[PDB]
Order: C-alpha cells, then structure tokens, then sequence
C-alpha cells in the first residue's frame, strides 16, 4: 500500500475526494477519482523534475551546479525561464510544442476522466518504452507505482517549500542549515 | 482492387465511371469531395489552359490583333495582362466571363443536387460532331478532351513559369 | 509477436536473433507495421547514401557547380549546394514523393491492403514467398549494416578530414 | 437527425467533406493552419515595426490576412480530427 505514513488506510481529512458524490447540487463540477489520480501523478511528475531543476542549477553549497554551455546564464531559477524564452526562442517553442502535443494526446485518446469515463488507468501515458511492465512481475510494477506516487508527493512538498521561501522568507527553517 | 497508375496502392473506388480514370488519385480527394464537382473542375481547368497555352504561344510568336489598339504595342504575353486592363480589354472579358460563370454556377449547383447534368456539359456543340455517336465513341472523345486538357495544364504552367523566370518568349 | 508477423530476426551469421531489448514491438504493437516500413526506408536510404559518399570522392556529375574545385572532398556537398539549387531540387521531389506517394502508402499499410516496404518494384522479385523472405532479410541485413556505415563515414570524414 | 448521445458526435456533424476524412489528415492540416496563422501574425508584427513598411497601412498584406484566418481553421480541423478519431475514421 501507499498509506504507511498516514496509518494504513487512505488519508483525506478535508474529504476532497468525496465532494462530487456528497450532494447533488453541482453536477460534474468536481472531478471524479480518475481525474484526481491523474492530476496527482502529473503534479508529482512535474515537481520531481522541477525540484531537480532547481537542485541541478543551484550554484551554492550542497546543490550541484550543472550548466549547459550555450544556455543563458542566470542561476536564479525564478527568472531563468524569462532569459531562456528570449534568447532561445526556437528551442523554447519546440519544448512547449512537445509539451503541448503530449498533454493533448494524453486525454485525446482516452475519455472524460473528470466524469470517470476514461478508458486508461491514470498515470499511464504510453511511455514505458524500455521494458518493464512486460519484464517485471505484477507486484513489482505495482510497487513502483507507489514509489513514483510517493516521490511525487515528496517533491510536491519540496516545490511548495521552494515556493514558500520566495514568498515568506522564514517559512522553512530546515532550508537554512544547507548554506 | 489495385490502382493502375500506382500498383501498390488500392483502387480509390469512387472513380468507376469517369472516362479519364487511371485509378490514380493517391490523396483520395474523390473519397472526400463529390466527383461531379471534381470532374467539372478538372474539365474547366483543362479547357481554360487549352485556350491559355495557345494564346500565350500565339502572342509570344508575333501575332497581334491588327491594327493594335493603343497601349498594347511593345508588349509580350508576360506583360499583356496589366496592359490590357489599362486599355479596357480584359475588363470586358471579365464581364462576359462573369455572366457565363454565374450562369454555369446554377448548372454546377443543380448538378450537385441532382438534375442529371454531366460534369463539363453545356449545350455547346454547334458543329455537330456527335450526330448519333455510340457511347463507346462519345466516351472516347471525352477522353481526348480530358487528356489534352491535362497536358495543356502542365504545359501552360511550364510556359508561364519559364517565360518569366528565364525572361524569354516561347521558343526558348 | 513481431518475429512471426515480420521477417528479419537474423544476425550476421544467419542465426535466429530475436532482438528487441526495449520491447518496443510489444509496447507499441499497433506501430510495428510502421516500424518495418520505416526500418526499410532508413535501410534503403543508407544503402544509397554509402554509395553516394564513396562515388562522389572519385566521380562528380560533369557540371562546374558540382566539380571537384567547388566541393573539395564530399562533406561540403551539403552546405555548398543549399543556396545553389541541387539540394532544393531533391528536397522538392523527395518531399513531393513523400506527400503524394508515401503518405498514402503508410495509410494503406495501416488499413492492411499493402505490405510495408512495398512500392511496386516487383520485376526482379521472386515468387515462392520464403525465397522472397530470404531477399527481404538480405535487404534488411545490408540495410542495417549501411545505417552504421553512413554513420561511420560521415562522422570520420569530419573529425579526421580524410577522404575514404 | 443531428442529435447525438454519448461521449462524441458522429462523423456527419462535420459536413459532407470532412466526415470522410481521416483523423490524422485532419490533425496534420490543423497544425498546418496553426503554423500558417502563427507565421502570419508574427510577420505582420515585424512589418508593423519596420520603419519603411508600415505607412498608410502598408503593413497589411493580403497573404498575411488570409494566412491569419488559419487560426479558426486550425481550431476547427483539430476538433474535427478528434471527432473522426473517436468515430474510427
Ligand atoms: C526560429 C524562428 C523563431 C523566432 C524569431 C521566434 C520568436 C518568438 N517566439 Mg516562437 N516558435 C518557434 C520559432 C521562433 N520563434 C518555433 C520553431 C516554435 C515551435 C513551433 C515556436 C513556438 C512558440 C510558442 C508557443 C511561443 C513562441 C513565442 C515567441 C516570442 C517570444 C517572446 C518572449 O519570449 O517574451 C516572453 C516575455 C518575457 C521573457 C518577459 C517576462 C520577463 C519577466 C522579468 C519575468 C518575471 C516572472 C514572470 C512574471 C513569471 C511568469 C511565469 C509564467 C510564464 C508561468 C518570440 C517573438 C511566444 C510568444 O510570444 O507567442 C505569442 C510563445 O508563447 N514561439
Ligand atoms: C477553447 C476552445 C477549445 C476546444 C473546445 C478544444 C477542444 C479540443 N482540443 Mg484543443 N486547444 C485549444 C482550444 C480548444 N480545444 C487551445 C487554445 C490550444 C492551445 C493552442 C489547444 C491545443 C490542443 C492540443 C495540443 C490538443 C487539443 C485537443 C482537443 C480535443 C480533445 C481535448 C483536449 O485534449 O484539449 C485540451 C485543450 C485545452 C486544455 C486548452 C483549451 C482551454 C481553453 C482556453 C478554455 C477557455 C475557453 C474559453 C471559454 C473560450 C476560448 C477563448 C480562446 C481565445 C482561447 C478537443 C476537441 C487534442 C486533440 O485531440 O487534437 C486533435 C490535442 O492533442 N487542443
Ligand atoms: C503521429 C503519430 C501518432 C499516433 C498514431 C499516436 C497514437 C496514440 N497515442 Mg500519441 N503521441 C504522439 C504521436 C502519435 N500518437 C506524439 C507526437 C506525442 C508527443 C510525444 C504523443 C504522446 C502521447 C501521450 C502522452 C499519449 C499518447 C497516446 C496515444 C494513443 C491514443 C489511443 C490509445 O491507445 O489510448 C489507450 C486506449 C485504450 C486504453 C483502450 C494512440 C495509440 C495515449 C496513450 O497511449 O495512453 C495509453 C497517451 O497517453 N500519445
Ligand atoms: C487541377 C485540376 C484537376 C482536378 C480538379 C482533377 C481531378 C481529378 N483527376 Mg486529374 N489530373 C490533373 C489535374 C486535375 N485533376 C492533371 C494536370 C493531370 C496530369 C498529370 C491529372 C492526371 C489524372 C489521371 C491520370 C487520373 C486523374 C483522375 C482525377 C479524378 C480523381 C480525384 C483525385 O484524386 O484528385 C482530385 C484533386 C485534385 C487534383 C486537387 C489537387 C490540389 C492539391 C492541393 C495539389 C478527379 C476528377 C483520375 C480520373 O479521372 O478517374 C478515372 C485518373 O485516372 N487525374
Ligand atoms: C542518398 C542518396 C543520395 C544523395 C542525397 C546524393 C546527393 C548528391 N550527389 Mg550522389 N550518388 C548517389 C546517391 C546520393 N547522392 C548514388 C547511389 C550514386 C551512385 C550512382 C551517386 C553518384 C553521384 C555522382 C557521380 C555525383 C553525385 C553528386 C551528388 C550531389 C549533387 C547532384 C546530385 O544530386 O547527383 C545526381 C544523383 C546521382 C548521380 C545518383 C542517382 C540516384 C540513384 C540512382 C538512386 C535513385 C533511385 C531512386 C528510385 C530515385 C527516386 C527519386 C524520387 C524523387 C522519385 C548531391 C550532394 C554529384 C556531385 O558532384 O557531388 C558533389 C556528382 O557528380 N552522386
Ligand atoms: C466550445 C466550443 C465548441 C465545440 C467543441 C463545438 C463543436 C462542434 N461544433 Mg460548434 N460552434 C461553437 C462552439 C463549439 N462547437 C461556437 C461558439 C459557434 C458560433 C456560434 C459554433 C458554430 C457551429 C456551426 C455553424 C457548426 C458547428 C458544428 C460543431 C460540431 C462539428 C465540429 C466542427 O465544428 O467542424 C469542424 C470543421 C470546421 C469548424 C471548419 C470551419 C472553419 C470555421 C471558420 C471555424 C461539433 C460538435 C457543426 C455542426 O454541429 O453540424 C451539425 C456546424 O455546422 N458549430
Ligand atoms: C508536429 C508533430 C507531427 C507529429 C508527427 C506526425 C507525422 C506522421 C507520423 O508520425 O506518422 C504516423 C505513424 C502512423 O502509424 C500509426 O500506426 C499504424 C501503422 O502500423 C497505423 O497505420 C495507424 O493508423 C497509424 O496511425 O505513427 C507513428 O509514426 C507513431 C509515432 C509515435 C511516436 C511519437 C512519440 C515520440 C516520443
Ligand atoms: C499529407 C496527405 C496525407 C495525410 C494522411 O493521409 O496521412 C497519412 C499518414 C497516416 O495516415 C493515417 O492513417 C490512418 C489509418 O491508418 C487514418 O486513416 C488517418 O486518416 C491517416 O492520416 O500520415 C503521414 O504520416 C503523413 C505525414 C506527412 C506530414 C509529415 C510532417
Ligand atoms: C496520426 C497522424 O497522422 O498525425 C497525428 C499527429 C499528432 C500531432 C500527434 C496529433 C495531434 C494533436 C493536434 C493536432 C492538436 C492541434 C490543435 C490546434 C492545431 C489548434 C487549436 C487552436 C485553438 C484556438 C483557440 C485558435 C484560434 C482562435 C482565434 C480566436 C483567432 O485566431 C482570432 C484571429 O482569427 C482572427 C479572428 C482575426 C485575425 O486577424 C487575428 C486572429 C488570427 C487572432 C494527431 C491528431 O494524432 C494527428
Ligand atoms: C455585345 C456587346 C458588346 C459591345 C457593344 C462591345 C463594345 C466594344 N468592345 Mg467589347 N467585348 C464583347 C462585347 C461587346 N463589346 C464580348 C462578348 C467580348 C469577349 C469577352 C468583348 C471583348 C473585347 C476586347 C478584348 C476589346 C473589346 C473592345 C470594345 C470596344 C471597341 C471600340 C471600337 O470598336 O472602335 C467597344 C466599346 C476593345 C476596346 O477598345 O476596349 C476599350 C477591346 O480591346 N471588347
Ligand atoms: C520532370 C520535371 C523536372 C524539371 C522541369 C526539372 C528542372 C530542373 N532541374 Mg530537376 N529534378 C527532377 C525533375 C525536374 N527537374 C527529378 C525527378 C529529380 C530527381 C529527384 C531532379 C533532381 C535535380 C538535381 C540534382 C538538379 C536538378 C536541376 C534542374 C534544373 C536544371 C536542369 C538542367 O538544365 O540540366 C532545372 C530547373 C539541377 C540544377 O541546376 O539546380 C540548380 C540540378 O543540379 N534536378
């Protein structure tokens, strides 16, 4: 299971995953469980890349300083997209167009997961590409889905931690022991 | 079942009448558009180009109307368009093509809603030439019109491009 | 199941070589007809490319724009013919072929009425399908080898600068 | 007649031409109309600011006006591409 930090049962204190069938007043105005699971996996996958992008481009201590020769040079991650979209406009568009086509294709084949009418399981974007649902057993790929979910939730808290430091400069005291 | 012009592609299956058929159409415009419209457009593109390639060849090889009206004196076929619209000329040609094309539009519009009109059929056969001919001979002459029209479409496009790009008259 | 639907599970010694480590033909099983039509297209392109690099280093077509004085070895034939015209001429006609022929060919392949790789050159094609299947794996093996050969030739002629 | 049920309309709501077109052809047409519209808007932007090419509305080109109306054609052909894909072409 993936509920080991929160007991052994699913965790929902505000009961936000029950809002759609709680009453009858706002019909299909709240997403059902397939959209909520797919948005949880997608927010976690973006936060797993985004926290790595702040960590790999931070030039101070404990954060490893990677750089691509040819890219614009702004180690401040809160302004690096503005200097990349201005100096490399064709590369910025080709990345966005790839993100655009992948995002529309991810629901263009399936159905309405907002209304639990989708035909695919949430998180599966057809990007296995190397094994591994065919290679690994059925309980190993179920273990690795819980791993990607929990590493996605951990990086989501981490990106909320980075969002909070830039807004309220005393939000995270643990991020002061690394400098 | 297989296309004749492309014997690895299947037959497009909407070309089964239509005397000039090679089974050619790879992009399958006959699958999406009405074939009565497509053949009417091919025929009209053909007989316009048959007049155009003969009119461009005649004007480039001498042959002005005599006597030459004012403003068309030193003029080739690649510069006779704008010179004729300033003289008058094409303004009257455009007026009478417009009343022919507005009347033929009612023919095309009624053909696509029924009416049994053949694509590329007007009443224009004043010199006889079809006085009780058999349908195997009528369809043969329709094939000569579409084949010669298909050639003059590629010919005029060759003549008009080469006369302007390399800047010459038709015996290049 | 791409090894039973299609032919080419061989190595350089002729032994049976089921080579799909990433299992792309099972992950993308509807795409395996496209995978073979594009493997042959990459193969048949690289076989003409490896010949056209070696034959250029000795023979040019007889024009002065194509001469040995203009393009020194073979590696400047791309960049010193872009604005000249011959690279734009082949870009037109291959792109016209790919729009008018190949794109209706790959949709007829997906509908199931033509085999992938078949563009109608059946003159020297033998019958007795296993004999044709032996010709396809000879096309595949010479194709797959040329895809590394044109990778080797065009890379080594830039870092070392030597011809052949 | 044109009423429909379920998750997707039938092909016949696209008219008599696009109801027979493949979803991949309508999808690639849509990117072609979107790229022509985005090129027409960007090139009319650089014609507006060029100091010898904007006077008395000389920045307006007929091919850039006609190209910019690929925008609503790119919207419709990508909606039509989705409908043909849901209908199995
Ligand atoms: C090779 C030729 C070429 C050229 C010259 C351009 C040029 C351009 N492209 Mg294009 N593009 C190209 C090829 C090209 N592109 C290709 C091959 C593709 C793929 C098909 C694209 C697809 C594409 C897309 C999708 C977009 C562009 C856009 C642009 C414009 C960028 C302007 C900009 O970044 O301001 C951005 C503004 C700034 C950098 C100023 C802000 C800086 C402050 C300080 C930041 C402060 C923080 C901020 C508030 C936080 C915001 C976060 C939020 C964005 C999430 C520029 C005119 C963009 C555009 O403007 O479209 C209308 C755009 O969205 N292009
Ligand atoms: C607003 C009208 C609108 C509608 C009804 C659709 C509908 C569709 N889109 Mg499209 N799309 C749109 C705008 C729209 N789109 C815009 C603005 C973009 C960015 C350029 C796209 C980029 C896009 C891609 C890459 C893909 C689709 C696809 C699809 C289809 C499947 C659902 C999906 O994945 O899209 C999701 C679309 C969005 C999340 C963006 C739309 C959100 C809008 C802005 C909401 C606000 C609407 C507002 C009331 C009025 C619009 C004002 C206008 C100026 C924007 C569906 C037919 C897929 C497809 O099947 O193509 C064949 C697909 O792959 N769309
Ligand atoms: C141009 C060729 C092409 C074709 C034929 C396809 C076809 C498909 N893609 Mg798309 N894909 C393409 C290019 C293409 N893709 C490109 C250029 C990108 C951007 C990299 C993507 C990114 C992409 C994503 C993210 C997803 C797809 C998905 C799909 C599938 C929708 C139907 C399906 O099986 O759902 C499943 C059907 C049932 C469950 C029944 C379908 C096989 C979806 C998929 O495979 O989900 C499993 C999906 O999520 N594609
Ligand atoms: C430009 C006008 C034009 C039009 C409207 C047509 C229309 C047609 N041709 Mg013709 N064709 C033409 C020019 C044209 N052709 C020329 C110049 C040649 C000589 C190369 C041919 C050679 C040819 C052959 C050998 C055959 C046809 C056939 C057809 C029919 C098949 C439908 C199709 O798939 O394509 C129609 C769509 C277009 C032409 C659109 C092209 C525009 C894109 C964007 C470029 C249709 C009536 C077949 C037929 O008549 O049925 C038996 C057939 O066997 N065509
Ligand atoms: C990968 C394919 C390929 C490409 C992109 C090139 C590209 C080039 N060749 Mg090379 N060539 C090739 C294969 C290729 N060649 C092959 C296989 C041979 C041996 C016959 C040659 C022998 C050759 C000579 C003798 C010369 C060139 C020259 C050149 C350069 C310019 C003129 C030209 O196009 O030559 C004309 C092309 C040929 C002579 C080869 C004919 C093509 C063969 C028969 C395959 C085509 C078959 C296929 C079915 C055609 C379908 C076309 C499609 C649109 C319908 C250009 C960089 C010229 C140069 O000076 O280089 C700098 C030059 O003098 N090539
Ligand atoms: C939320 C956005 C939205 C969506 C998803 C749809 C969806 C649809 N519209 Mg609708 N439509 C909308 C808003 C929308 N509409 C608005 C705001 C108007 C103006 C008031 C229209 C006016 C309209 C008309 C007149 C027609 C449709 C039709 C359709 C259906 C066929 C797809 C199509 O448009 O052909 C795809 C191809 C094109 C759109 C090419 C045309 C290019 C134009 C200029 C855009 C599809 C169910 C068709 C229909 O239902 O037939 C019975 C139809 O005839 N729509
Ligand atoms: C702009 C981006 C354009 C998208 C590319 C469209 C070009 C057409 C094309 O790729 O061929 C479209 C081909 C058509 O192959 C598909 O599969 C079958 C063939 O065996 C059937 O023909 C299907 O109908 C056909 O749609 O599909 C692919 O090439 C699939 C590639 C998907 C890879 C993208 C993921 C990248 C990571
Ligand atoms: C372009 C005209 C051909 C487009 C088309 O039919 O797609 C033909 C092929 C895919 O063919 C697709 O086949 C499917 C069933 O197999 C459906 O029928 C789609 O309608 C059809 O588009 O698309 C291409 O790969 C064309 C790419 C050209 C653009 C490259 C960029
Ligand atoms: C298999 C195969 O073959 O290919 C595959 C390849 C691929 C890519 C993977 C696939 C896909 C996904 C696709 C194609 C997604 C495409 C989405 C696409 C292409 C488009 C949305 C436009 C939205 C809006 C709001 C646009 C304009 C909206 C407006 C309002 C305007 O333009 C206004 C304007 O006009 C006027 C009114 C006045 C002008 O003066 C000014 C302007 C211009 C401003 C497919 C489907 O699987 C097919
Ligand atoms: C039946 C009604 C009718 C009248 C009453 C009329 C009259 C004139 N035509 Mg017109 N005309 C047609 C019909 C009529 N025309 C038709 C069916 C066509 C084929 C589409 C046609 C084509 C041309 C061309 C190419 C030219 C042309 C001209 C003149 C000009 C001669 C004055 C003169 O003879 O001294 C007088 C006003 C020439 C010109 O000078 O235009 C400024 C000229 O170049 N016409
Ligand atoms: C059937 C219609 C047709 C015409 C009307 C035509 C015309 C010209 N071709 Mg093209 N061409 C093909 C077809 C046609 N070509 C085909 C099917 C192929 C194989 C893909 C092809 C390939 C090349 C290459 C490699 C070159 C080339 C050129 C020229 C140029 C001068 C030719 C001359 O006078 O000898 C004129 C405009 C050369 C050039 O000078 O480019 C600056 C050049 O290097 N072509």
């Amino acid at each position: 299971t993936g509920f080991e930090e929160v007991g052994g049962k699913p965790w929902d204190p505000l009961s936000l995953g029950k809002l759609e069938d709680a009453n009858d007043t706002f019909p299909n105005m709240f997403p059902k469980s397939q959209y909520l699971q797919e948005s949880e996996i997608k927010h976690g996958r973006m936060c797993m890349l985004a926290w790595t992008g702040v960590w790999a481009t931070h030039v101070g201590g404990m954060g490893l300083g990677m750089h691509i020769p040819g890219m614009p040079v702004e180690s401040d991650w809160t302004k690096a997209l503005g200097v990349f979209a201005a100096e490399q406009p064709a590369l910025f568009g080709a990345i966005l167009l790839f993100i655009s086509i992948a995002e529309g294709e991810s629901v263009g084949h399936s159905g309405d997961n907002w209304r639990n009418m989708s035909t695919k399981e949430p998180g599966n974007l057809g990007f296995d590409w190397m094994g591994l649902t065919k290679k690994l057993s059925e309980e190993k790929v179920a273990r690795y889905k819980i791993v990607e979910l929990k590493n996605g939730r951990a990086a989501m808290i981490a990106m909320a931690s980075l969002f909070a430091m830039e807004a309220i400069p005393g939000s995270v005291p643990i991020m002061n022991v690394f400098n | 079942k297989q296309s004749q012009a492309l014997p690895f592609l299947p037959y497009p299956e909407n070309l089964s009448g239509y005397v000039g058929d090679a089974g050619f159409d790879p992009l399958r415009f006959s699958d999406y558009f009405p074939m009565d419209y497509l053949r009417e457009a091919e025929i009209k593109h053909g007989r316009i180009c048959m007049l155009a390639t003969v009119g461009w060849i005649a004007v480039d090889m001498g042959l002005r109307v005599y006597p030459v009206p004012a403003g068309l004196e030193g003029v080739t076929a690649a510069t006779a368009h704008d010179a004729s619209v300033a003289q008058g000329g094409l303004g009257q040609v455009f007026g009478w093509v417009a009343v022919a094309e507005m009347a033929s539009w009612i023919g095309v519009s009624q053909m696509l809603q029924g009416s049994g009109r053949e694509p590329g059929y007007f009443g224009f056969d004043p010199l006889g030439l079809m006085k009780g001919k058999s349908e195997a001979e009528v369809n043969n002459m329709k094939l000569k019109e579409i084949k010669n029209g298909r050639l003059a479409m590629l010919a005029f496009s060759g003549i008009c491009t080469q006369s302007v790009l390399f800047d010459k008259t038709f015996p290049f | 199941s791409v090894f039973d639907n299609y032919v080419g599970a061989k190595d350089f010694r002729g032994a049976e070589f089921k080579f799909d480590p990433l299992k792309l033909s099972e992950t993308y099983e509807p795409f395996q007809g496209w995978f073979r039509e594009s493997e042959l297209r990459h193969g048949r392109t690289a076989m003409l490319a490896v010949v056209g690099y070696i034959a250029t280093d000795f023979v040019r077509i007889p024009g002065e724009m194509y001469s040995f004085e203009a393009i020194p070895k073979s590696a400047d034939a791309h960049d010193a013919l872009i604005a000249s015209g011959p690279m734009s001429q082949l870009l037109l006609w291959i792109g016209l072929f790919d729009l008018v022929v190949t794109a209706p060919a790959v949709q007829a392949m997906g509908k199931g009425e033509r085999e992938p790789g078949d563009f109608g050159l059946k003159w020297f094609a033998p019958s007795s399908k296993d004999a044709f299947d032996k010709k396809r794996e000879a096309e595949l093996l010479n194709g797959r080898l040329a895809m590394f050969a044109i990778g080797g030739i065009a890379t080594q002629s830039v870092l070392n600068g030597h011809g052949f | 007649d044109m009423t429909w049920e379920g998750e997707y309309p039938p092909s016949k709501v696209l008219g008599p031409i696009m109801s027979k077109m493949p979803s991949g052809l309508l999808g690639l047409i849509s990117i072609a109309c979107a790229a022509v519209c985005a090129y027409s808007i960007a090139q009319s932007g650089v014609l507006q600011q060029q100091p010898g090419a904007y006077e008395n509305g000389s920045w307006v080109k007929w091919y850039y006006v006609l190209g910019s109306f690929g925008g609503p054609l790119a919207w419709g052909t990508h909606v039509a591409s989705w409908i043909q894909r849901k209908n199995g072409m």
